[PDB]
């Protein structure tokens, strides 16, 4: 049948698109110089952050 | 005749091959036999058929 | 052609099933046939008799 | 029609100028401009210092909530009825729901409940 693909071929829509907008974004750009500093900040405060934040149900483990 | 896709090839490789089986007791018995037979199957003809047994023969099947 | 009879009595004819179920106050769910002779296709047949 | 179009032929004669006109900047000149950059990596890490900083309507967002709890324990709970036709311990269950239950016709109970319908509260009150 043809209309029990329609769902499949809706949710499919959506992908083609943004494919082509990553393209069009990445070509406008020499603003990378900025751009990778911000992350290459940024990981290093997540990690710190990270860092930072690092009866019967007992007579079976004892028995395990 | 001709026009076909090679010919020498196939002549060339049907001698071998007739060599090779008598190793229909001699090379020139097989050349000979190979076409007695592919030549003796009696062929079937159309003929008009009832329609209620071609159907009942069918519903046999499935 | 043999075959091809054989494939027409399996799909029937092409049509597929016809199957169905009706709903009967009280008696609860029961076993329903759409099939019929004048090739009205089944949620049509199922229709009137809703 | 050629008139329909003027707007738009206005607004895209702006795109050509400045297209050109940007490329003749960087044929007249570049280091100090590099190091202007990376400076502004402090407005990031100042504007990272926020970043890394960072009666109806309760109603209804402790019912989302609990919806979501809900359905969440529903789906853990199904596992076991899943596996129900093999498991051991459903055996013993369904066997004691029996014995606690001293041809039964499901559609003739639910046309009972149906009849009484809508009236149940106003028959025993």
């Amino acid at each position: 049948m043809i209309w029990m693909f329609a769902a499949a071929a809706a949710q499919m829509i959506q992908g083609g698109l943004q494919y082509a907008q990553d393209a069009k974004n990445q070509r406008r750009q020499a603003d990378q110089k900025y751009n990778e500093a911000v992350r290459s900040a940024s990981a290093r405060q997540i990690t710190e952050i990270n860092t930072q934040r690092s009866s019967v149900e007992q007579n079976l483990q004892e028995v395990g | 005749i001709g026009g076909g896709v090679g010919a020498l090839s196939k002549v060339s490789r049907a001698t071998r091959l007739a060599v090779g089986l008598s190793a229909t007791i001699t090379p020139l018995d097989v050349v000979g036999t190979s076409v007695g037979i592919a030549m003796s199957a009696i062929p079937g003809i159309r003929k008009v058929a009832k329609a209620e047994q071609v159907q009942q023969g069918a519903v046999r099947g499935g | 052609n043999t075959v091809r009879g054989v494939q027409n009595t399996l799909t029937q004819n092409g049509s597929g099933t016809t199957q169905g179920n009706l709903n009967v106050p009280g008696a609860g769910f029961v076993s329903f046939n759409a099939g019929n002779s004048f090739g009205i296709q089944k949620n049509v047949v199922m229709g009137a008799v809703n | 029609m050629i008139w329909m179009f003027a707007a738009a032929a206005a607004q895209m004669i702006q795109g050509g100028l400045q297209y050109a006109q940007d490329a003749k900047n960087q044929r007249r000149q570049k280091a100090d401009q590099k190091y202007n950059e990376a400076v502004r990596s402090a407005s990031a890490r100042q504007i990272t210092e926020i970043n890394t900083q960072r009666s109806v309507e309760q109603n209804l967002q402790e019912v989302g909530v609990q919806l979501a709890a809900a359905e969440g324990n529903l789906m853990q709970n199904a596992e076991l009825t899943e596996l129900s036709l093999d498991s051991s311990v459903m055996n013993t269950v369904d066997q004691a729901r029996n014995s606690i239950r001293e041809g039964t016709d499901w559609a003739a109970t639910g046309s009972a409940v149906g009849q009484i319908g809508t009236s149940m509260v106003a028959n025993k009150l």
